[PDB]
C-alpha cells in the first residue's frame, strides 16, 4: 500500500503550512479522511458486527439495519458529508482522535456511522421512553415512525445545527459513562467518585475552614489570600457589598471571617447579607482586617497574571434563580462559571448542547429537509416572526438569519439534552433535576457574515433576539416534554415559574421581540403543565465541539491575520474581522448584560484586554465594577491577555 | 438463575438504565400460626411482561383458598401502567383476597409515563411496594441465583441508588 | 519542493484506480488542481501582466481590473469553484491540457481566470456592439453597468448552465481564430483554407464525378459503392424513394447515375425527385443497375462494421428548412450530421453552445443569483409555466426540473452564441448568416436524478417540454437581438418565419406545452421584428464538455458498472442506470421524433445495438425504415456496437 | 503612416474586428479643366472620430470656394450614425456644395446599430461610398505609408472579404 505513505507525507506537508493557507487545511482534512477510509467501518452491517458487544441488544439498530444503511449511504453522498470532511485538518484530527469510537478489532467507526450512532441513541431514547416520542410528535406533527425520529435527529445533527457536548458525542450508546459534561458540588468538608470520571467539577470550598476542577470561595474567607495565589481553577462568588464599598469610599476596610463561625454569610445573600456582615463586624468576629482596595487589586493582579480567578456576582446568580434561595444561597459554579445550581444537598449536574448560529442563516445549506420550517406544530412558535428583520450590511454573505430554524435547532437540542439527561445521569437526583445548558457558537461568524462589527446596533439587536427566542423555545419545548412525560422537576411547585416568571421579569430596560401576549400564553401553559427542565440557557465556551464545525468559539468575538496591524486600505473592508481585544470591553459587557435577562443560568463572560491596560490594574477594576452595576452573573470568566 | 445476569439486570445504577428486561423472582409464604413459612418447591424466577406471566402461573401453583398465602416479587423493574400490568395486578388482588403481594423493585420503571399512577394503584390494591436494599439483593443472590458457593459481590453505588429510589417511591406513595 | 513529487505520485496512484472509485477521481482532480496552483496566475493583475500582449488594448479588463479581481476572488471561495475542482481527474486534465491558455512566460491561466476571460469576452462584445447590450438589458432589466453584464455571463458560465464550444473556450479573446466549431461546404469540385483550421468540416462530394472531415454523397451516385468502403467520415443524404422501395417491393432495382449529367437529382427533392428519378430511368441515363436490397444491406453492414456512414433523410432535412429549398436542395451536413444549411453558394458555419440540463433541476446549486428567476423582463417568458410538473418518481434526487432556469440558460446561451458569431465568424456571409446550434447535455442525468428510466412516459413528456421550451426561448431571444441590433439574417423576408412558422407546424401529432396563444405572439413579434439567427436548436454530441462538467454525453442515455450483468436484487434499484443498448431502439427513435419538431436543425441521433442483432444486418434496416416513417432528419449518426 | 499600423488597422478580416480604431487617409484633387489633379501638400492621414476631425480640419486647408474640390477618404471604418458622424458629414456637404466626398471604407462599422442608415444618408448627401479593393489598399500603402521602398504585402482573404463587404454595401445603398 504505497498510497498511504504518500497520503501521510502530503498530510504533513499541508498541515505544516495550513495556518496561512485556507485551501491547504481543507485539503489536509480531505486527505486525512481518505487515509483512514479503509480503517473505518463502511457499512451499517459492518458497524454492527465490529461493535456487536455494544449493539447486540440495541433494538433500534437491529430492527432498522436496512433503513439505517439507506440513510447513511444517502448521507455519505450528501453535501453535509462533504462539508464535514471539508471542515479542515483540525476537525478530522479531532474526529479520529476523540469522537470516533474504536472497537476491539481496531476498526474505528466512520463519521457517517458516528452521526448514525448519535441520532440512533437519541431516537432509541425517544421511542423507548414513550413520552419523549409523544412530546416530539406533538412538537413535530410529521414524525410517525421511529425511523422518522432518527431522520429528525440525523438531519439536525449532521447539519450541525445542534452541537452536542463532548461526553455525549463520545459515549452515546457505546459506554455507560455519564453524559453530563458539567458537575458542581458543595460538600460539607463523595467528591472522590466524580474526580475519577471525565467531567469538569466545580467545588465550593468556602466551608473548608482554618480532571479539571474549579474551586470557588467567597472573598470574606479567612484564607482568601492564600486561596488566591497558590490544574485547579479559582472562583470568587463576590458579594455586592464588595463592589459597593470599592466603588465609593475605596478607603473603607474589608473584613475576613473564618468558616468556624462565619455567622450566616455563606448561607444568605442580598440586603440581609449587608445586615449580617455588619452585625458580625460590630460583634467583633472578624479575623481579617484587610483593606478592600488591596483585596480588589490582588484579585485583579491574580486575574491578569493568569485566568485562574473567576468573578461571579452572588446577587445576580442567586436572586435570579427560579427558587427564592434567600435562606440558603449557592456559592459554587461549574468548571466554566456558567452553570448555577444549589449543590449542598446533592451533586448537581448539567447537560450541554450548543447551537451553531451560522447554520441559522437563510443561505446556509442544511441537511434539514425544506418541508420542516412549516408543519412546526407548536402553537407558540407558529406565531413568532422569522427572517429576523435587522437590515444586514452591504458586505453581508448572510441574508437575514432566518430565526425560525434557530427555534427548530433549539427544539432539537432540548430533546437531545432530555435524552442525555434521562439516559446518562449519574444520580437520580440529577436525573430528576434535568438541568439543561443551551449555549451558542458562531455568533461572531453570524455578525461577520451579516457585514457588521460585533458592537454594531444591528448586532446587538440580533443578539438580544437570538437569546430571547432560544430561551422562549427552550421553555416551550421543556413544558411540552414535562407535560407528555409527567417528569416535572421536583421544585416546580411553589417556585417562580409556577406563579408566572421568565427570568427577564427581574431586569430593567428589557425590550422583547415577543409581543408579551405569547409570553403570557407560555406562562399559562407552564403553570398548567409544568417544566421538564429546571435550567434552560447557559453559554458554554464550547472550545471542543466548535473545532469540528468551524463555528466561532461560543458567543465571543474572534480571538483565535493582524487586522489591527494591517494597512488602513485593507482595514475598513476587513473591519468586521476585528479581534475581541480590538472591540471596546464596555460594549462587550453591555451586550452581555443585554443578553443576560434571557439566559436563566450564567454565561462564561470573558474579558479581552491588551498588555497596555491590563498592566494598569485599574481598567480591569472599573470593568468589574461596572459589570456589577449592570447586574451580570459571571462578571469575569477569563481575563484574556494578548 | 445463572450469574452475570442477576448483576446486570438487577443493578440500580441510572447509567445502566440503557438495557431493559424484567426478571421477577418469586417465592410464596404460607401464614402458618402467625409466622410466614417458606418452601423450596415454589421458589423460582421468571424472564421477559413478567408480571402477567406470574399472574398466569399463580392459578397453577397449587393455590389453596382456605390457607391465606403471601408472595414476594423481587422484580427488576417496577410494575408499569400503560401496558396494563398494574391493572391486572390490582384486578388479581381485587378478587383473590387471600393472597398478599410484596414487591421489591430494584429500579423504578419510569420509562412508562404513568409509573406514578401504577405505583399508587398498586399501593391501593393492598400490596406494599418497596425498593431493594442490600439485604434483599444478597437474599436474591443466595436464593435464586446459581452462585455455586460464590459470595455476593456488591456493585458501586448500591446504597446511594437504593436510598434515592426508596425516597422517590415513598414520595410517590404519599402523594 | 517536495510537495510536487508527492502530489504527482498520489495523482498516479489515484488515477490508476479512479475507474472503480468515485471518491478517488475527485481527489485526483483536486490534487491535480493543487499541483498546478503555483504554475497558474493567481491574481487578475498577474493574468493581465502575463497575457499583456493579448489584453493591452482590451478596454474592458483594463478599466475593470479591480472589480474583476473582486469577483474572481469571490468565485475562488464560491461553491461553484469547489464543484468545478471536484469534477474529477479528467476535467482537470482537460483544463490544464486544452482549455487553459499558456502565455510566453510559461504561466498558464487559472480556472477562475479562464472563466473570467470567457465572461469578459462576452461582456466586452456586448458593450462594444451597443445593440447586444440593449437587447440584454431589455431581456434582463437588472443589468445596467458593463460589470453587471460580466456578472451575468460569469454566473451562467461558472455554474456551467451554459457550456460554450471548444473553439470558444480555447480562443475567446486570446487568439483571432475562428470561433465557429462546425463548418460545412459543398464546392463545385477554397476548401483548403479551412482544412488548415481546427474546426470540423463537412464536404458534399456528390458532384465529384467519374482535421476531421465528413464527406456526404447521395445514394444515387455512380461511385456510391466505392465511396461506402475505402480520418474522413462518410455521409448519405438518403432520399425518400430509397426507403419507399426498400419497405415494400424490396426486389425493386435501384439505379445509379454519374454526376456528369445526373439530371437534376442532386438539385431537387420531394415528389418531383421521384418524377425526375423515374424520368431519368425511363430515358436510359442510369450508369448503375444495383438491387436496392443489396445497397441497403451494404450500407447497414458498413455502418455496423464502423460508424463511418451517416444516414440523413433528404426529405426531412430540406422540407423543414426555413426556406423552400425545393429548387435547390442541400446534400451535406457538418461533421456530426447535426447542422443543416445550404453550402453551395458560400461556406456555411455554425456556432454551438450546450446546456447542462442537470443544472436546470431545482435542487442543483447554481452560481446564478436567486434574484434572477424573477425580473425576467421578457413578456413571452414570464408567462410560461415553470417547475415542469411531471411527477418525479420515488427515487428522485431532483425535485422538479424547474424549466424556468432552463429558459434563462437558453437566453444566455443565445447571447453567448451571438457574441461568438459577431466576433469570431470567418466570413461576412457566415457572420450575417448567424447560425446557432443550441444542444443539450446531461438529459440522461436529468432522467436518472428524477427517478425515471429514459423510456418512461414522464421522461418523454419532459423531453418534449425541454426541447419545445428551449426552441421557444431561442426564437424569442434571437428576435429580440435582431430587433435591437438591426442585424436580421439576409433571407428572413419571403421566408417561412416571416409568414408565421415555427418548424413544428410541419409535423403530425405534436402536443405543445405552450398554450398556442403565446406562440401566436411570438409569431407576431418575429414578423414585425425579425430574427437575428437563422437556425436555433441543433443537437451536438458535445463529447468534450461532458468530461469537464460531468454532465452526461448529449441527449443520449448512459453509454460511457454492468447494470445488465448484475444480480436481480441490485437491478431494479439501479434500473435507471441502464445503458443505451439496454433500451429498446424503437423507443429511442420515437423520442427522437418527439423532440424533432422543436429542433429546427438536425440531431446527432446515434443507434445503440449489441452484438446479437447488429450482426443480423436486418434489425438495423428495420430501425432505419422506422426512422424514415417518422420523418427524422438524421436517421443514424453512429451505429454504436457494444 | 507606418508599417504594422496600416496593415493592422486596415485588414478587413472579420476575425480582426476585435480591435477597432478609425484611421482616415485623405487626399484632395482639384478639378482643373476636366481632370482631377492631386498635390502632395494636402496628402496626409488622421488618427482617432477621425471623420469629424477631418470635418474641422477642412476649413483650414486653404480651401478656395471659386474652384470646386474633391476629397477622398481612405477610412478604415465606415462612417457611423448614432455618434452623429454621418449627420456631420451630411451637414458639411449640404452647405459646402463645391466639395465632393469619396469614401473608401476598409470595413463596415456595423458596431453602430444604424450603420445602414448612416450609409444611406451619406449616399443621399451626394458622396458615393465604396469598399477598398486591392488597388485602393496598394495605393494607400505606397502613398500614405512610410514604406521606405518595401512593396505591398497582401493579407490572406483580402479579395474575398473586400468582395463580401462591397456586396453588403451595394445591397444597403439600393435598399
Ligand atoms: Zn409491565
Ligand atoms: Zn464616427
Amino acid at each position: 500500500h504505497v498510497e498511504h505513505e504518500l497520503l501521510s507525507k502530503l498530510i504533513d506537508e499541508l498541515k505544516v503550512k495550513a495556518n496561512s493557507d485556507p485551501e491547504a487545511d481543507v485539503l489536509a482534512g480531505r486527505l486525512l479522511h481518505r487515509l483512514k477510509a479503509e480503517s473505518v467501518t463502511h457499512t451499517v452491517a459492518e458497524y454492527l458486527e465490529v461493535f456487536s458487544d455494544k449493539f447486540y441488544d440495541e433494538e433500534f439498530f437491529q430492527m432498522h439495519r436496512d433503513e439505517l444503511e439507506t440513510r447513511v449511504s444517502a448521507f455519505a453522498q450528501s453535501p453535509a458529508y462533504e462539508r464535514i470532511v471539508s471542515s479542515g485538518y483540525l476537525s478530522a484530527l479531532r474526529y479520529y482522535d476523540t469522537y470516533l469510537y474504536v472497537g476491539r478489532s481496531g476498526k474505528q467507526e466512520s463519521v457517517q456511522h458516528f452521526y448514525m450512532r448519535l441520532a440512533g441513541f437519541c431516537a432509541s431514547t425517544t421511542c423507548l421512553y414513550a413520552g419523549l416520542r409523544a412530546a416530539l410528535q406533538r412538537a413535530r406533527p410529521e414524525i410517525e415512525s421511529d425511523m422518522e425520529v432518527f431522520d429528525y435527529y440525523f438531519e439536525h445533527l449532521t447539519s450541525q445545527t445542534v452541537c452536542c457536548s463532548t461526553p455525549f458525542m463520545r459515549f452515546a450508546g457505546v459506554e455507560n459513562s455519564t453524559l453530563a459534561s458539567c458537575i458542581l458540588t458543595t460538600p460539607d468538608l463523595h467528591l472522590g467518585r466524580y474526580l475519577f470520571q471525565r467531567a469538569g467539577v466545580g467545588v465550593g470550598v468556602t466551608g473548608a475552614g482554618q480532571v479539571s476542577v474549579a474551586a470557588y470561595m467567597e472573598p470574606w474567607h479567612s484564607q482568601i489570600f492564600k486561596f488566591l495565589e497558590t490544574g485547579i481553577f479559582t472562583g470568587l462568588f463576590v458579594p455586592e457589598l464588595f463592589f459597593k464599598l470599592f466603588r465609593d469610599t475605596p478607603w473603607s476596610d474589608w473584613y475576613l471571617f473564618d468558616p468556624k463561625d462565619a455567622g450566616d454569610l455563606e448561607r444568605l445573600y442580598g440586603e440581609e447579607f449587608e445586615r449580617e456582615y455588619y452585625r458580625l463586624v460590630t460583634a467583633g468576629k472578624f479575623c481579617g482586617r484587610v483593606s478592600i482596595k488591596s483585596l480588589m487589586f490582588s484579585i485583579v493582579n491574580c486575574a491578569v497574571k493568569a485566568g485562574s480567578p473567576f468573578i461571579l456576582l452572588k446577587e445576580a446568580c442567586n436572586a435570579h434563580f427560579w427558587r427564592d434561595l434567600q435562606g440558603e444561597a449557592m456559592n459554587a459554579a461549574n468548571l466554566c462559571a456558567e452553570v448555577l445550581q444549589p449543590s449542598r444537598k446533592s451533586v448537581a449536574t448539567c447537560n450541554l448542547a450548543n447551537i451553531c448560529l451560522p447554520r441559522c442563516l437563510v443561505n446556509a445549506p442544511l441537511a434539514v429537509r425544506a418541508q420542516r420550517a412549516d408543519t412546526q406544530g407548536d402553537e407558540l412558535l407558529l406565531a413568532l416572526p422569522r427572517l429576523s428583520v435587522t437590515l444586514p450590511g452591504e458586505g453581508a454573505v448572510g441574508d437575514g438569519f432566518s430565526l425560525a430554524r434557530l427555534r427548530d435547532a433549539t427544539q432539537c437540542a432540548t430533546f437531545v439534552v432530555a435524552c442525555s439527561i434521562l439516559q446518562g445521569s449519574p444520580t437520580y437526583d440529577s436525573r430528576d433535576m434535568a438541568s439543561m445548558g443551551l449555549g451558542v457558537q458562531g455568533l461572531a461568524d453570524v455578525f461577520a457574515d451579516l457585514g457588521w462589527q460585533y458592537t454594531d446596533p444591528p448586532s446587538r439587536s440580533l443578539n438580544k433576539e437570538i437569546f430571547e427566542h432560544m430561551y422562549f423555545t427552550a421553555l416551550c419545548t421543556s413544558s411540552l416534554i414535562g407535560l407528555h412525560t409527567r417528569k416535572i422537576f421536583p421544585g416546580f411547585k411553589q417556585s417562580k415559574y409556577a406563579g408566572g416568571w421568565f427570568h427577564w421579569h427581574d431586569w430593567a430596560g428589557t425590550d422583547l421581540s415577543i409581543p408579551r401576549e405569547i409570553w403570557s400564553r407560555l406562562s399559562e401553559r407552564i403553570v398548567r403543565d409544568g417544566l421538564f427542565n429546571s435550567q434552560f440557557i447557559a453559554l458554554m465556551p464550547t472550545s471542543g465541539c466548535a473545532q469540528v464545525t468551524g463555528c466561532s468559539d461560543a458567543f465571543y468575538p474572534f480571538y483565535a491575520g493582524r487586522v489591527s496591524c494591517l494597512p488602513e486600505a485593507l482595514r475598513q473592508r476587513y473591519l468586521r474581522f476585528q479581534t475581541a481585544f480590538d472591540y471596546n470591553q464596555e460594549d462587550l459587557i453591555q451586550m452581555s448584560r443585554d443578553r443576560a435577562p434571557f439566559v436563566d443560568q450564567s454565561q462564561s463572560h470573558s474579558l479581552f484586554l491588551r498588555e497596555e491596560d491590563a498592566a494598569r490594574a485599574s481598567t480591569l477594576a472599573n470593568l468589574l465594577v461596572r459589570s456589577y452595576e449592570l447586574g451580570l452573573k459571571t462578571i469575569m470568566y477569563y481575563c484574556r491577555i494578548e | 438463575m445463572d450469574p452475570d445476569t442477576f448483576t446486570f439486570n438487577f443493578n440500580n445504577d441510572p447509567l445502566v438504565l440503557r438495557r431493559r428486561q424484567t426478571y421477577l423472582c418469586y417465592e410464596v409464604e404460607r401464614l402458618d400460626n402467625g409466622t410466614w413459612v417458606l418452601m423450596d418447591q415454589h421458589m423460582g424466577f421468571l424472564c421477559n411482561h413478567a408480571e402477567l406471566r406470574f399472574l398466569d402461573l399463580v392459578p397453577s401453583l397449587q393455590l389453596d383458598p382456605a390457607q391465606i398465602y403471601r408472595v414476594t416479587w423481587f422484580i427488576s423493574w417496577s410494575p408499569c401502567f400503560s401496558w396494563g400490568c398494574a391493572g391486572e395486578v390490582r384486578a388479581f388482588l381485587q378478587e383473590n383476597t387471600h393472597v398478599r403481594l410484596r414487591i421489591f423493585a430494584a429500579r423504578i420503571y419510569d420509562y412508562d409515563p404513568l409509573y406514578k399512577e401504577a405505583l399508587q394503584m398498586l399501593r391501593d390494591a393492598g400490596a406494599q411496594v418497596s425498593i431493594m436494599t442490600y439485604d434483599e439483593f444478597e437474599y436474591c443472590w443466595d436464593t435464586f441465583v446459581y452462585r455455586q458457593g460464590c459470595p455476593f459481590q456488591p456493585w458501586d453505588g448500591l446504597e446511594e441508588h437504593s436510598q434515592a429510589l426508596s425516597g422517590r417511591l415513598r414520595a410517590i406513595l404519599q402523594n
